[PDB]
């Protein structure tokens, strides 16, 4: 189980991509329960490069999708779209304790499927100047691979995701 | 605690 | 066309005991060649396996496994020699093919302590993009599989073979070029 937790995570962080959003907000960087606690910066590597913050992350796929002249893309073609075919969520430490308010410890045992540390893998397409729905239309199209450590955020578990779990850090592979 | 050593 | 974001080699950010490099070349040999002498040394009872899918040996195999007692199938230490009895017959590039082998790690803290005597313990997580022969002799299917797969490492429990186990081992088979 705790798949769930992982869909509304995984459905939050594309959505936000492929509506041109940032996701930096889901990353521990930018929680201050976690970072008055000493939590360190997300560890971000994108396709082999360390990205010293999830901001950076943003500017990048933003670059990405930008495009420059001689050629231009047909209008109702999106420049880049993520498609994710799986995921799969495993919890690597049922019991996490870093940053948590006392009464989350006392309230969740860790048989109680809250103060999960979990490693989330997803894999899928990205495919590039496709129109929205199609598969096909593509002028490149590229596999990758995201792999996660997600972690509790305390502020809202306290009171789906995208909130709920926090990034701890991020891979990013796309060949 | 850790097994891995230090990351240089 | 827009740009893809630029493509670096494996980022081996491990510690200094290089655990990622004895393990994976342990691994990945052993994998093809002894496959099921890995769970002794780095599988204990709480390691969890997940096999995921993005004609393919492994979509046969993996079927009739989840029948009996993109697609998924996730199980405990006590099915993990059973369902990798099932899965084909490999033979991977040596690792020292750098270009064959996108392995990113690192670091990182807030793992439990199995001995009890810390609040926390060091991972390490080691994200592998691959490719590799596959073989099925019987349905006489062979080709090239490309995959993903994920370690997180942690300290092992008292007594194990050795100082570090296998928490979690996440597989994903997507691509099967027949040949």
């Amino acid at each position: 189980s705790r798949r769930y937790a992982a869909k509304s995570f995984v459905e939050w962080y594309y959505r936000q991509i492929n509506e041109n959003k940032p996701v930096a907000s889901g990353y521990v960087n930018n929680n201050a329960t976690y970072t008055k606690a000493g939590h360190p910066p997300a560890d971000i590597t994108i396709n082999g490069r360390v990205v010293a913050t999830p901001e950076e992350w943003d500017t990048m796929l933003k670059e990405q999708r930008a495009q420059h002249n001689t050629s231009t893309l047909p209008i109702g073609r999106k420049p880049v779209r993520y498609d994710v075919d799986c995921f799969d969520v495993h919890v690597i430490n049922a019991d996490y304790r870093f940053a948590a308010p006392q009464r989350m410890i006392e309230q969740h045992a860790p048989t109680d499927g809250v103060r999960m540390m979990m490693a989330l893998t997803v894999s899928g397409s990205v495919y590039f100047g496709a129109s929205p729905r199609s598969t096909d239309d593509y002028v490149i199209k590229q596999h990758f691979n995201d792999v996660f450590i997600l972690v509790p955020n305390w502020d809202v578990l306290e009171k789906r995701s995208g909130r709920k779990y926090l990034i701890a850090s991020h891979k990013y592979r796309a060949y | 605690s850790s097994v891995f050593g230090a990351p240089a | 066309s827009p740009t893809p974001l630029p493509q670096l080699p494996s980022n081996v950010r491990d510690g200094e005991n290089n655990v990622a490099s004895t393990f994976l070349q342990a691994f990945f040999q052993l994998w093809d060649h002894d496959r099921l002498t890995l769970i002794p040394q780095f599988y204990d009872s709480e390691t969890t396996f997940s096999v995921v899918f993005a004609q393919d040996p492994a979509s046969s195999s993996c079927s009739k496994f989840s029948r009996n007692l993109l697609q998924r199938l996730f199980v405990g230490s006590n099915l993990i020699a059973d369902l990798w009895k099932v899965l084909p017959a490999t033979r991977h590039p040596s690792l020292d093919q750098t270009s064959q082998w996108l392995i990113d790690c690192h670091t990182f803290p807030h793992l439990a302590d199995p001995t009890g005597m810390a609040p926390y313990a060091m991972g390490l997580m080691i994200n592998v993009n691959g490719q590799c022969e596959e073989a099925d002799i019987s349905q006489n299917l062979y080709g090239t599989r490309t995959f993903s797969r994920c370690f997180i490492l942690g300290p092992s429990k008292p007594g194990a073979p050795h100082p570090y186990r296998v928490l979690s081992d996440q597989l994903t088979l997507h691509t099967w070029k027949p040949q």
